[PDB]
């Protein structure tokens, strides 16, 4: 499936991905497309910060939805 | 000297456009000259503002603009420093139909020059001209400063959007040359005003409990600020604005009040 990462100067990513991937695996995926190492990406859905062992089906991230990725100090 | 008050007189006569380019970049030419007078050159201005027309006192504030927009920093630093600058809060030009509709928006701009003047007296620098982008002045702002910086934006913008005209007023080329310059500073305004939001956000996960307060409540205010300056920038979709040249708003960091506000829950 496709999901969608907004940051916060605007840019809106397109990623490709399967409701088992880890959120660490996800935030790798970002490390491929855009540059930024997962130790810097706050992603954050339903208002709350995403857990790196967690999967995207736990989070109820399906088709078209959309994370926001926050950049962090290490 | 006597040149300057004559071309300040110039810029301002009671023809309805809006300040001549020629009188306008020689204005410029004088700020950035070495022995300027700034104070007789402001004070030359504010003279013309005393005048009964609303084409003359409009054109004196849209020159003011003008300088602080493009003119020496000098002017600018000296109008913030003044105790009293634009007193029209009660003006009147009962002249005919184009005073009595012209002389609430002589009020209201001369107002937003105000604030843009005490605006730069707060932060000590020209929120529309400082360095932009990933290392710019906002982008980069400590957390103390950030939060009293922000709230100081937000009023400049308040002010321009009180100018509050629709397109179908735009009807003399006085109040037009006017609006294009507060096109010019709401865009600017409104890029710094996003990037201290940024900066805000992402600081915002590792901020103080109180500080968190103060930055949810600049946020909540970011937000009801977006709503009225896409009002505004419709009147300039309206007008005929090149429409590369306004911002696109949906970029704005506009959906996360939730995530602030569970993470300020957790923090009790």
């Amino acid at each position: 499936m496709q999901i969608f990462v907004k940051t916060l100067t605007g840019k809106t990513i397109t990623l490709e991905v399967e409701p088992s991937d880890t959120i660490e695996n996800v935030k790798a995926k970002i490390q491929d497309k855009e540059g930024i190492p997962p130790d810097q990406q706050r992603l954050i859905f339903a208002g709350k910060q995403l857990e790196d062992g967690r999967t995207l089906s736990d989070y109820n991230i399906q088709k078209e939805s959309t994370l926001h990725l926050v950049l962090r100090l290490r | 000297g006597s040149a300057v008050s004559k071309t300040v007189c110039k810029a301002t006569t009671h023809e309805i456009m809006g300040p001549k380019k020629k009188h306008l970049d020689y204005l410029i030419q004088c700020t950035n000259e070495m022995n300027v007078n700034i104070p007789q050159l402001a004070d030359s201005l504010f003279e013309r503002t005393t005048n009964s027309s609303w084409v003359v006192v409009f054109k004196s504030l849209i020159t003011t603009h003008h300088l602080m927009v493009y003119g020496n920093e000098r002017f600018i630093q000296y109008l913030a420093s003044r105790n009293t600058l634009f007193n029209l809060s009660n003006f009147l030009d009962k002249s005919g139909l184009q005073g009595y509709d012209m002389s609430t928006f002589i009020r209201r701009y001369s107002r937003y020059l105000n604030e843009k003047a005490v605006s730069y007296r707060q932060v000590a620098f020209d929120f529309t001209k400082v360095k932009r982008g990933a290392d710019g002045v906002m982008r980069t702002m400590n957390t103390e400063k950030l939060l009293k910086t922000v709230p100081i934006i937000q009023n400049q913008m308040d002010a321009l959007l009180d100018f509050n005209v629709n397109s179908n007023e735009l009807t003399n080329g006085v109040i037009n040359a006017a609006f294009m310059l507060l096109f010019k500073d709401a865009i600017r305004l409104f890029a710094a005003y996003n990037e201290g939001i940024i900066n805000l956000l992402e600081k915002y996960f590792d901020m103080k409990k109180n500080q968190c307060k103060e930055g949810l409540d600049i946020y909540k205010k970011f937000l009801t600020r977006m709503t009225r300056i896409s009002e505004f920038l419709k009147v300039a979709e309206q007008v005929g604005i090149d429409r590369g040249d306004i911002p696109d708003l949906s970029q704005a960091p506009s959906s996360l009040l939730d995530a602030l506000e569970q993470h300020a829950a957790a923090l009790e």
